[PDB]
DNA sequence: GCATCCGTGAATCGAGGGT
DNA sequence: GTGTCAGTAGCTGTCACGGATGC
RNA sequence: CCUCGA
């Protein structure tokens, strides 16, 4: 009946009141983290509910079966995932903060490329800005500009050398 | 009175006379006042920002 | 419940308070406090004044008090909780990842217990842990004993990111650290002009 | 130039309106591939 | 399962306790599963029985 | 209605070294 | 898969002050 | 967070 399903809930609440607080202390010594001990207790008593053989015999100590399930859970936590990560906390002192370099070298190159680009024809400039700045393919630029495939290859081939002319004339290091 | 000022709250003496200026001219009762001394620590937290 | 369950409805935890806020007339409780304020004893008037300070705020503004109870918790972007590598090959992470991670573990366990029909004692005793875990994510240490990390060190919470000299306001907003600057030892120069 | 800075209680609908997805799994990253796990705290 | 924002429960004064007229300690028992709370009661059906 | 106890605050910049 | 006792470290050697919390 | 300098 409905009271038979409620007798199982009053049975779990019974072993909670006799073993949970003692099992929490045991897992607390093996881990040292109270929030982790609570997680081990919930998982240990969950396996007790899933095993009626352990909850059957009251004349046999179910406490010993709990300490063994909790012990095995704790050593499994102590493997690979904890191995690498558990070491450091950024909030904790002694860890170097991440840094990013300044864009000075990138800004100077961008300024010199923008000067050499202005001294190019509208055709060559509109082809290097679609191959290197937009990253399109050779056929994609040919489709957009309405020109031949080899026309894009030739314009790119000269425009690169045209830029190398202007940069070497200004002393840009190879 | 006729204001929305929660009684007991500490309000700047400029909005009080500017709010009582509208309710006095509206017909309702202007809110009452009483000067209050606040410490510098308490007055800073009471700023409008 | 076993006897007169047909006549009342009760509940526990935070979901109950969520229900108490729902069955609450904000405007009615506001005017009840003003009536106490108009004519009352200062002993019992100050306690009604301060309540009105909070209740009238939900009345005028148009925001529901239900927001004080959360159904979903936001996750802070990863660059603000970064995980950095150590020169020994091991890893060091932000405390927030542990705090967020411990909330997720307990939140995923709750979905298992609800699906599995676990005893009401485990589901209720788990929801409390989810409440205590979420309480640490926002302000660890505020209630009770702080969540200790490795070495009995209280973990930093989101609210610890803003408090005091190391918080975001005083350390990174009222004073930044600037480019184009330097420092050195000072030496007196008598020949120098004042300017 | 923006005048006011409004602050308020975040509705559960706002919390979902901000989030680009729910964090289901509790994993962080992989400790071999450096790839963040899917649906983890670093889900791409 | 819904959860409460500690800023509005434990921060003094307890904002929830001021809203629902519940004592902070009484509110502490409810949230952390130490005491049940009555959400609704059909007082009229009770009177007729 | 009052004693208790909770939470808030407690100077600025700078060097170098470990985990 | 698990099954006889099988149970933290650490720590209080700060303080003034206000007001919500609580008997 | 250890030591130190105005």
């Amino acid at each position: 009946v409905s009271g038979a399903a409620a007798a199982e809930a009053a049975l779990m609440r019974a072993l909670y009141d006799e073993h949970a607080a003692v099992l929490w202390r045991y897992a607390l010594r093996l881990t040292g983290d109270a929030a982790q001990a609570e997680d081990v207790v919930q998982e240990t008593l969950l396996r007790a509910w899933q095993h009626p053989e352990v909850i059957g015999d009251t004349a046999r100590p179910a406490r010993a079966w709990l300490f063994t399930v909790a012990r095995n859970m704790i050593i499994d936590e102590r493997r690979s995932a904890r191995f690498r990560n558990v070491v450091g906390s950024t909030d904790q002192s002694g860890t170097p903060e991440q840094s990013t370099p300044d864009e000075v070298n990138a800004a100077l190159d961008r300024l010199l490329i923008a000067d050499a680009l202005a001294q190019l024809s509208a055709e060559h400039r509109a082809v290097i800005q679609r191959s290197y700045y937009r990253g399109w393919s050779t056929a994609q630029i040919a489709t957009d500009l309405g020109i031949a495939e080899g026309t894009v290859k030739s314009r790119l081939h000269y425009a690169v050398r045209a830029l190398r002319l202007t940069l070497q004339e200004l002393g840009v290091t190879r | 009175g006729s204001t929305e000022f929660l009684p007991g709250s500490l309000i700047d003496r400029a909005e009080f006379e500017a709010e009582n200026r509208r309710v006095v001219a509206e017909g309702g009762e202007p809110a009452a006042g009483r000067p209050v001394l606040m410490g510098i620590t308490k007055a800073s937290l009471a700023t409008d920002s | 419940v076993d006897r007169y369950g047909e006549y009342f409805t009760g509940a526990m935890g935070a979901e109950s308070i969520q229900k108490l806020i729902e069955n609450f007339d904000i405007d009615a409780e506001a005017e009840s406090l003003r009536d106490v304020i108009r004519n009352g004893k200062g002993q019992k008037k100050l306690r009604a004044l301060k309540r009105l300070k909070v209740v009238a705020a939900f009345q005028q503004s148009g925001n529901s008090p239900m927001g004080m109870v959360l159904d979903a918790v936001p996750v802070i972007p990863p660059e603000l909780r970064p995980m950095v590598q150590l020169d020994g090959g091991r890893f060091a992470t932000s405390d927030l990842n542990d705090l967020y991670r411990r909330v997720i573990n307990r939140n995923n366990r709750l979905k298992r217990l609800i699906d599995l029909g676990a005893p009401e004692i485990i589901v209720n005793n788990e929801k409390r842990m989810l409440q205590e875990s979420v309480d640490a994510l926002f302000d660890n240490g505020r209630r009770g004993r702080p969540v200790t990390g490795p070495g009995n060190r209280p973990l930093k919470s989101l609210s610890d990111l803003l408090k005091g000299k190391q918080g975001r306001f005083r350390q990174n907003l009222l004073g930044k650290r600037v480019d184009y600057s330097g420092r050195s030892v000072i030496v007196v120069g008598p020949q120098l002009k004042l300017h | 130039f923006f005048d006011e800075l409004r602050i308020g209680l975040a509705t559960a609908e706002d919390i979902r309106q901000w989030s680009y997805g729910e964090v289901k799994k509790p994993e962080t990253i992989n400790y071999r591939t450096l790839k963040p796990e899917k649906d983890g705290l670093f889900c791409e | 399962a819904p959860v409460t924002h500690i800023w509005y429960f434990k921060g003094v004064p307890s904002r929830l306790g001021y809203l629902l007229d519940l004592a902070p300690k009484d509110l502490e028992k409810i949230i952390y599963f130490a005491a049940y709370v009555i959400t609704s009661v059909d007082e009229e059906m009770r009177h007729n029985e």
